[PDB]
């Protein structure tokens, strides 16, 4: 089961200034990438064209390359439309996709947020506000649905063209997806609580917890998954302990690319 | 507006004057507009790598800051962070 | 100018058909309509096409697009002499009221009528007020005459002019000639090549 | 779904104030003003989304917007130049991509009033011998003497307006083409069948709608103010 997001990014300070940026994940692995000072979308993985022939490509980057102009002047006319009920500084994220599960089964979504609040999203043939949303935005909403052009293309976006792309990227880039990175570990004090250390391990699930030998310590706590650049993952656990007892308190790591043998450290 | 929160960690297990890789990862602001810098005893580093800006399920942005450094007895390495959520920019040191 | 139209310009006879061209770079082209104006008045809409490539009519109109191509036409068919006027295209942007519609600067057509039944002759006319002043009109000739300004500055002559009495499917050229006097009728119309048929009643 | 322009045609000076209006009923919320002249395609001047909202457009110089309610959409010149003689329309539309046009306002900016001058109307009845030959009848109207050239032409038969049998110079013409501000003459011919022409009970008027100065225009000469206004000729049949 993967997702695959491209999430969109659009700042506006003002009547005239803007950028958007957007980047494209599957699952936790990036894909593609769009800044703004660019004309064209870099590919991040060789695989990142997926099982898609040049000429489809070229024709849906340039979908996407004319979206990013017509997005940018619409919201500023949106603006525009609504004032002075909304003023600039202005944020909006988009997030498109679909959830790939086994087989043929698939599950698309394009969610819009508006300064940082989810309040739109495609569903079915048109645009429609969340629970939440301020009713202001029943006037773009119907003006966004006021143009049938833009909802076909949506649907054939989000129920043909992404499961159709996705699963030929899961098929591209099967190496990467399923690499087996192992992880390092040490350990360290400060002024007591113990750190274990855990870094450079793909995939993101592992184990990590405290021992005196058989013993699960409880009070380790493990913090949250910190990236490194070269896309493997660092995390850490910490144990409470009173000071003059670090005597036999090992670190216990398991993980898919170690294959049965744990890494056992000890202070 | 969001407070960032920045955490400092390495790639390696850190080992004096021994070449390694620093992370600066600034999680949970908003708006987008931030400014990181990656210090050595004060002082800005140059050539520092950006990951792309990124957000997550909670719409919350995130963006991964490093460069190499080497880990000696002496030296200590920071990242300073300025976001419009902070009337001063925050920095927080790297400890073992 | 993100809207071009050919020709500028075109003169075509009664009956025959004419096409007329569009071609644009507006991006992205939600849709394109085709407007009719006649000269001193507003635009009435003729068809609005909106498809990759689409086709449409609307009586002696159609219209094709093809949006790959950036292109279209207008075709009219067996023309009118009503249907003399500038014709011109619009681009819209959008699907929506966020769009903004690009203007070409229109093409101009003239139809010249048939002239079934030519009787040319030019007659003397009396002011309802005064039995002084007069015209003198020259009509009923078929379109290959020409109507020229005279010597004199002090003789008036205008352009010729076609009047359709619907009701009675006939249409007629004329053209008006007065001046402030010794000026006579028979003798007003000299600097022109008029028929040596033209009736001059005594 | 229709859209109102007032006035159809005013002719003013350099450095006055001119405000043209739109009026829609359709309960639109976005209005649209653009100017067309020859060798462009209509271009856009300003906006709105609705009440007190206003937005420029692609040439807002020169024009000032006022959108005080749903109905209304004005344009406004604070200081009108020559070169904004030009047609200029309105639109509205709600949020679809249509834009319902207004039947256009055309506008003259001179540099000075002193030449304004209404028309002299007379309207010369059908050649006897015509009627001999043809069985049809022409009368001819002759408007003279005016300036500028912004008039309206029309032929009412019993007070109610006449379309079929009419003809009208497309242009007028220059009474004396040497002079700086020449005045103009224009002609129409309106043409009947003989007994209509021959029947005493049928009123035949033309009607030239001249546009000159407002009431509210300075005038400082000794003749009379040459103000906005409809002068005519008028004759019954006969048989
Ligand atoms: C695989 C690599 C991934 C690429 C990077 C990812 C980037 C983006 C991901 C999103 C995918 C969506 C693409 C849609 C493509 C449509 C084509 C097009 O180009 O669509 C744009 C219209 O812009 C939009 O669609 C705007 C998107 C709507 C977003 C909803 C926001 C909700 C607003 C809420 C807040 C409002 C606040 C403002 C008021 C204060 C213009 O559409 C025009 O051009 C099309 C092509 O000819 C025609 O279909 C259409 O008829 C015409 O109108
Ligand atoms: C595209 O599919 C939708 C239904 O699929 C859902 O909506 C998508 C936007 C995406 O979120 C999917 O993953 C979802 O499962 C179709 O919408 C239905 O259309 C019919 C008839 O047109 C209508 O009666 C229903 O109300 C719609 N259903 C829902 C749930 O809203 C849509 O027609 C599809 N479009 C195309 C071009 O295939
Ligand atoms: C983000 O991208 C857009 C398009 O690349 C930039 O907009 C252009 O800005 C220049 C001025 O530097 C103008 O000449 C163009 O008219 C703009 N192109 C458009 C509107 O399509 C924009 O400046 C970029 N933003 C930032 C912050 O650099
Ligand atoms: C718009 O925003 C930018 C960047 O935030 C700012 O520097 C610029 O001054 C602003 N533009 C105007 C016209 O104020």
């Amino acid at each position: 089961n993967y997702t695959f997001r491209c999430l969109q990014m659009s700042s506006f300070a003002n009547r005239s200034w803007s950028r958007t940026d957007s980047v494209v994940w599957l699952g936790d692995l990036q894909t593609h990438r769009w800044s703004n000072d660019s004309a064209t979308i870099s590919f991040t993985k060789p695989w990142s064209q997926g099982k898609l022939s040049n000429q489809q490509w070229e024709k849906l980057q340039h979908m996407f390359q004319v979206y990013r102009v017509s997005f940018t002047r619409d919201i500023q006319e949106l603006v525009k439309m609504m004032s002075p009920k909304e003023d600039y500084p202005i944020e909006i994220q988009l997030s498109a996709g679909c959830e790939m599960y086994p087989g043929n089964a698939s599950e698309s979504f394009l969610h819009v947020a508006f300064q940082g609040k989810y309040v739109v999203r495609f569903w079915g043939t048109s645009w429609q506000t969340v629970p939440g949303a301020p009713s202001w935005l029943d006037l773009p909403i119907k003006v966004l649905n006021a143009d049938q052009g833009t909802s076909a293309t949506v649907q054939m976006l989000l129920n043909d063209t992404c499961p159709l792309f996705v699963r030929g990227l899961l098929e591209a880039g099967k190496s990467d997806l399923e690499k087996q990175e192992k992880p390092v570990a040490w350990l360290s004090s400060v002024p007591r609580q113990l750190v274990c250390h855990v870094s450079g391990f793909y995939p993101k699930p592992v184990w990590v917890m405290w021992m005196r030998g058989d013993q699960e310590q409880q009070g380790t706590h493990r913090g949250d998954f910190l990236p490194n650049a070269d896309e493997t993952w660092y995390l850490q656990a910490t144990l409470d302990v009173e000071a003059g007892e670090e005597a036999g308190l090992a670190c216990r790591v398991k993980h898919s690319s170690l294959g049965g043998q744990d890494i056992i450290l000890y202070w | 507006q969001k407070t960032p929160q920045i955490q400092v960690y390495s790639r390696h297990p850190p080992e004096n004057g021994k070449p390694n890789i620093l992370n600066c990862y600034v999680t949970q602001f908003h708006p987008p507009h931030i400014e990181i810098q990656m210090l050595k005893n004060g002082k800005k580093i140059p050539k520092v790598e950006m990951s792309d800006m990124s957000f997550s399920k909670d719409w919350s942005f995130y963006i991964l800051a490093h460069t190499e450094f080497t880990p000696t007895e002496t030296d200590t390495y920071a990242c300073r962070v300025k976001h419009a959520s902070m009337a001063e920019p925050k920095t927080v040191y790297w400890d073992r | 100018t993100q809207v071009e139209q050919s020709p500028q310009s075109l003169v075509v006879r009664q009956g025959e058909n004419c096409v007329l061209q569009c071609n644009y770079s507006v991006t992205p082209d939600n849709h394109l309509r085709w407007f009719k104006q006649d000269t001193g008045k507003g635009l009435v809409s003729l068809t609005v096409l909106v498809d990759q490539k689409d086709k449409t009519s609307n009586g002696r109109y159609s219209a094709t697009l093809d949006k790959d191509a950036k292109h279209s036409t207008l075709h009219i068919t067996a023309t009118l002499l009503d249907d003399t006027a500038t014709y011109i295209c619009v681009v819209g942007d959008r699907g929506s009221a966020l769009g903004r519609l690009h203007f070409g600067a229109g093409t101009q057509l003239i139809v010249i009528p048939d002239i079934q039944n030519p009787d040319p002759a030019v007659y003397q006319l009396r002011d309802s007020k005064s039995s002084d002043k007069s015209v003198c009109l020259f009509t009923d000739f078929d379109s290959q005459t020409n109507v020229s300004q005279s010597k004199d500055s002090d003789v008036y002559i205008t352009d010729k002019c076609v009047l359709d009495m619907r009701s009675m499917d006939f249409k007629s050229n004329s053209a008006v000639a007065w001046s402030n006097k010794d000026f006579a009728c028979a003798n007003a119309f000299n600097n022109s090549i008029i028929p040596e048929d033209t009736f001059f009643p005594s | 779904a229709a859209v109102t322009q007032s006035p159809r045609n005013k002719v003013a000076v350099t450095g006055g104030k001119v405000t043209l209006s739109c009026n829609q009923t359709n309960n639109h919320n976005n209005m649209y003003w653009y100017r067309q002249d020859t060798g462009h395609g209509l271009r856009l001047i300003h906006y709105s989304y609705g009440a007190g909202s206003t937005e420029k457009g692609d040439i807002p110089d020169g024009y000032k917007a006022s959108r005080p309610s749903q109905e209304n959409f004005s344009l406004i010149l604070e200081l009108a130049t020559p070169s904004q003689t030009s047609v200029y329309f309105c639109a509205s539309g709600d949020e679809g991509y249509t834009q319902y046009f207004g039947p256009g306002t055309r506008l003259l900016v001179l540099e000075d009033l002193r030449n304004v001058t209404p028309p002299k109307v007379s309207l010369f009845e059908p050649s006897k011998a015509e009627i001999s030959h043809t069985q049809k009848a022409t009368l001819v109207c002759l408007a003279t003497g005016f300036y500028p050239d912004h008039v309206e032409l029309s032929w009412w038969v019993n007070g109610k307006e006449v379309h079929s049998g009419v003809c009208t110079d497309p242009q007028p013409l220059k009474e004396q083409p040497a002079l700086n501000d020449s005045r103009y003459s224009l002609s129409s011919r309106l043409r009947v069948s003989a007994t209509f022409w021959q029947n005493p009970r049928n009123h035949f008027r033309c009607q030239v709608q001249f546009y000159g100065l407002s009431e509210n225009d300075e005038w400082t000469q000794d003749r009379a103010k040459p103000v906005t206004q409809i002068v005519s000729a008028e004759a019954w049949g006969r048989a």
